[PDB]
Order: C-alpha cells, then structure tokens, then sequence
C-alpha cells in the first residue's frame, strides 16, 4: 500500500546479476589480507555495473583491525553470459 | 636515530619489510646460494608470523638486520644476486 511493491506474481525478474567482493586477500600468500597504503584507486563504470565501495580511496591506509573489503562489484544484464 | 636503509623501489634484488614489526629469526647468511621459495627469515607483525621467501634462485649478498631488531615498512632486510 505504501511502499509500493506489487503482488508476488508481479515481482519483476529482470535478467541476471553477479556480485564479487574485491578484497586485500592475497591469493599467492594463502589469502592473508594485505595491509598498507593505497597509492592508486581507479573505479570502473558503465552500463550494467554497480559499485558499493568499502574503504578504498587514494591515500587510505588499510589497517589490520577490520575486514579486508575494498569494494563490492555487481554486474547485471539480460543474459547471464 | 639513524634511519634504516630502505629497499629500492622496483628492485627485485632487494627485499623490504611489507609491514611494521620485528625480526624473530635469520635463516641465511652472506654468501649462501638459495632457491626460489626457500625461507630466508621470519618476522612478526602484531604477533602474526611471516616467513620471508627468496623471489628467485640466486646468491645472498648481505643481511641488513639483526636478530630481534625492530623494522618499519620498506626497511631493507636482505639483498640477493
């Protein structure tokens, strides 16, 4: 009534989507999360791309105290491929 | 407070500290021959332990730290030829 969602059978189903989490986990060092300062951070865009950033920006010091997430990347399109 | 020699940026003959901490053990000395992956020293960062590995086959040139010495990020630990 107020939020505006339709009835179940009308809930859209539009293509597909994939999410990857980009972290400082080093896959050649047993996925141990790296730490230190980010020199460069360039984030892509375009059609079908959604970014939800964690702590990643040029100058940021990744500390050992919290999780290793830099950014979540989602893609979406009509076809899974 | 004599600053420590740093590892030269992009010089793959020089191994610098990746994070602040200290030197637990030294496994190799000046002159030895060494193989890719072989353990050279062990270091501590916030009480976690890291083993420093050789980046390729070659001969140790010199050490630049002592047992139980404190180290900052980029400090030069060992040189290889």
């Amino acid at each position: 009534r107020e939020i505006g969602l339709p009835a179940q059978s009308e809930i859209p189903l539009l293509g597909s989507a994939i999410q990857c989490r980009i972290t400082t986990e080093d896959p050649q060092n047993g996925f141990l999360p790296d730490t230190g300062k980010i020199d460069t951070y360039r984030s892509p865009g375009g059609f079908g791309i959604r970014l939800d950033v964690g702590n990643a920006y040029a100058g940021y010091e990744v500390t050992p105290y919290f999780d290793s997430l830099l950014v979540k990347v989602c893609t979406f399109a009509n076809e899974f491929s | 407070v004599v600053a420590k020699r740093k590892a030269e940026t992009g010089n793959p003959n020089q191994i610098g500290a990746t994070m602040p901490g200290s030197v637990l053990e030294i496994l190799v000395k000046a002159g030895d021959k060494v193989q890719k992956g072989q353990a050279l020293m062990v270091t501590e960062a916030m009480k976690m332990e890291t083993t420093i590995e050789a980046p390729f086959d070659g001969e140790i040139v010199d050490l630049h730290v002592v047992k139980g010495e404190a180290i900052q990020t980029q400090d030069l630990l060992i040189e290889i030829n």
